[PDB]
């Protein structure tokens, strides 16, 4: 495989483009340095170039409950659910059989064991660890989810994207089943 | 005919078919889920999956009117880079797929008109967000787009030398130099201005060209 569904069309051919180069001026002229339009501006980096990058459409949180708004930011995902939501919660993770390893109910907050993702556009599938939590923040409310360590073939991956993608997946398999019943 | 059941179950579907690899059937769903609630509460990520799956499946003009009806929508979403990175990609498929079919029997002077659309579009991105996790790709690929547009101009100027039209050699080789100093393809075209230049008995002018080739090695 599924690696075609994660990457640009076409070849890598384009990095194996010559370096651009200012044209030196003989003695007695001088010349423009390159600018306007068709200049290309300085960057160094550096982030992923062709087949390495994930070109998938960024994983944002679903307000599939009436009337709530959600928002991302970092490696938290959140959904303002317009209280005894905390139990509702828990009972939604403990229909999906994420283990969950302490649970502060006083708190209404609780880590999780490593969830096991599945996905058909994954080559290697990637686990997540979290820190879910209903926070009386209104009224309204807010569940947040917080991706505390992601793995991927057992190496720990901790790159923007994916970290968005995976805290993404939990908040959404939370409303949904935050929906599935209210 | 997409059935008529609830938004999410449909999304739901549209998110298996999607990930399946399997577009056609992912922008049937997308479509009638943006048609049917266009004020939906997550049509942003409809929006995007679209022109994603339009790129795969290659819709490319498609993909392109996704992208450009979501930048005006959204002007300051925190994803609309990814929404220019694409609009690259889009113009940069067209363009490898020009060339594609032309394998074999081109013209060295067909124009590359998606890869000058490609590089508008990166440049926007580029500039507009230098910290964008695509704009390290999208500036190699402005650096092997440059190459392939004054390479286009180089054509130019050799089909007019091979015809003796010397003024129609000066000016493209002019344009060259006003804007793509910096490029192999300006660099081969240099003898050619001269030699125009020659031609045209201006000997001062053709001088300061040959000064500048070999000041260049
Ligand atoms: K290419």
């Amino acid at each position: 495989d599924s690696r075609y569904k994660r990457q640009v069309s076409g070849d890598e051919a384009y990095l194996e483009a010559a370096p651009l180069a200012e044209l030196h001026a003989p003695a007695g002229m001088i010349l423009p340095v390159t600018s306007g339009d068709y200049a290309i501006p300085v960057t160094n980096g550096s982030g992923a170039v062709g087949k390495a990058l994930d070109i998938r459409p960024p994983a944002q949180p679903l307000a599939l409950v009436s009337g709530a708004r959600t928002q991302f930011t970092g490696d938290t995902a959140s959904l303002l659910v317009e209280n005894t939501l905390w139990p509702q919660v828990v009972s939604v993770l403990q229909a999906k059989n994420y283990t969950i390893t302490q649970r502060d109910d006083a708190g209404q907050t609780l880590t999780t064991d490593w969830v096991q993702w599945n996905r058909l556009d994954e080559d290697e599938q990637y686990r997540g660890r979290y820190q879910i939590s209903v926070k009386p923040q209104g009224y309204q409310q807010a569940v947040t989810v917080k991706l505390l360590n992601l793995e991927q073939a057992g190496k720990p991956v901790a790159d923007a994207a994916s970290m968005q993608r995976y805290s993404t997946e939990m908040m959404n398999v939370i409303s949904a089943g935050l929906d599935k019943s209210a | 005919e997409v059935p008529d059941n609830p938004p999410n179950e449909i999304y739901a579907t549209a998110q298996q078919k999607l990930q399946d690899g399997n577009w056609r059937q992912a922008i049937t769903q997308l479509e009638a889920l943006d048609n049917r609630y266009p004020f939906g509460p997550y049509s942003q990520q409809v929006q995007l999956d679209l022109i994603y799956a339009y790129y795969k499946n290659a819709d490319l003009p498609l993909a392109q009117a996704a992208i450009d009806r979501f930048i005006r929508l959204n002007p300051t979403h925190p994803n609309i880079d990814y929404v220019m990175y694409m609009r690259g990609l889009t113009n940069m498929a067209l363009d490898d797929s020009a060339l594609q079919g032309f394998f074999g029997v081109d013209r060295s002077d067909r124009d590359p008109q998606h890869a000058r659309a490609a590089f508008s579009d990166f440049s926007k991105l580029v500039r507009g967000y230098p910290n964008s996790q695509y704009t390290t790709d999208a500036t190699k690929r402005l650096v092997f787009l440059k190459d392939r547009l004054a390479k286009y101009e180089y054509s130019v100027a050799e089909y007019y030398t091979e015809r003796g039209a010397w003024v129609a050699v000066v000016n493209r080789v002019e344009g060259m130099l006003r804007d793509y100093p910096d490029t192999q393809a300006t660099r081969d075209a240099l003898p050619l201005m001269e030699n125009a230049y020659r031609q045209m008995q201006m000997n001062a002018q053709a001088e300061k060209v040959a000064k500048i080739i070999a000041a260049n090695s």
